[PDB]
């Protein structure tokens, strides 16, 4: 499910998991409220809207689900 | 001005989460911890004539922030931008944080990384 | 707003020795504990979404605070006032308090007494 | 007295600093030994305090009284 745009990113959202977004930054969190995804604009070093991923203890994820500290920066 | 302003952009502090954020002893100190890694940097703010912490109401807070997990904190570094002012005579760095969902402005005398 | 405020004004606040001012976990919660006599009334502002804490720039501190004596703080209660605001549909108290020679504005979902 | 010839009549090494109406006296020390302050709610008129090297409130005779007391304020 890697190739989506960010408006069915957040229409199908997981059983639970609930989200927010504000000026531009979307949260999404799972059933524990824990943190999973994050949609943000460019800053000073990521230059292109980007998709954040985390895994059940928030470490940032790839497009593959592998753990990851560039790769985590995942443009959609 | 600068120097600590790109000694702040040498920390490579986007999209960090921070794990606390305290202004304490009548709003003179503040206080930012963020992870770098699995280590924490500190940002310090002593001397502050001005605090001011603007959280977004677009994110509800159903608890207090307290009793949450740092797992469901979602706080995280955006911008920081470093300034200088001077109000009667006085001069004051500026700080500006934008680490959604809430946005920071801090007008302190020094600004100093552990 | 006014069941809030006036039993903040029954506690005779005016002129009392501030001992200690917290805002602590983004932001989430303020603490601000004054002296009544040889007692200590605290106030708690929870569910916090703006805090504004301006220090006068005529009164310089010439070191931290933290290293002030409780004899050299400056800080008294003047005027605490309690109001609401609704943003985005949110419903909060707005706190205004004026502690010479800091101001003071919490938007809080709660304001506690307790002593 | 008027407010300048109270501070005029500082004791020893006391300094003072004055903001939006408010004047903080304090001893060699930086004991905070006195305060002028504008009316509030409780107190109608412009009043000055008084404070031992503890900050105990007094009255114009030296004696502790109780910060809620009139005594506490004095008026010039
Ligand atoms: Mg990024």
């Amino acid at each position: 499910f890697q190739g989506m745009t960010k408006k069915e990113i957040l229409e199908k959202l997981p059983e639970g998991w609930k989200y927010t977004e504000n000026n531009g930054f979307v949260h999404v969190r799972d059933a524990n409220d824990t943190i999973r995804m994050r949609i943000a604009p460019p800053d000073k070093v990521t230059k292109y809207d980007h998709v954040h991923l985390y895994d059940e203890n928030k470490n940032p994820l790839d497009l593959n689900g592998n753990i990851v500290d560039p790769d985590a920066h995942i443009p959609y | 001005v600068q120097r600590i302003q790109e000694k702040i952009d040498k920390l490579y502090y986007w999209d960090a989460w921070v794990t606390k954020l305290v202004c304490d002893y009548f709003g003179d100190e503040v206080i930012l911890i963020f992870k770098d890694g699995d280590d924490d940097v500190t940002l310090q703010f002593s001397g502050c004539y001005k605090i001011d912490f603007k959280h977004s109401i677009g994110y509800v807070k159903e608890k207090s922030i307290k009793t949450f997990t740092h797992e469901q904190l979602p706080y995280f570094l955006h911008d920081i931008e470093i300034g200088e002012i001077e109000k009667e005579g006085l001069k004051l760095y500026t700080c500006k944080i934008i680490m959604p969902p809430m946005d920071l402005d801090i007008w302190c005398k020094d600004i100093k990384i552990e």
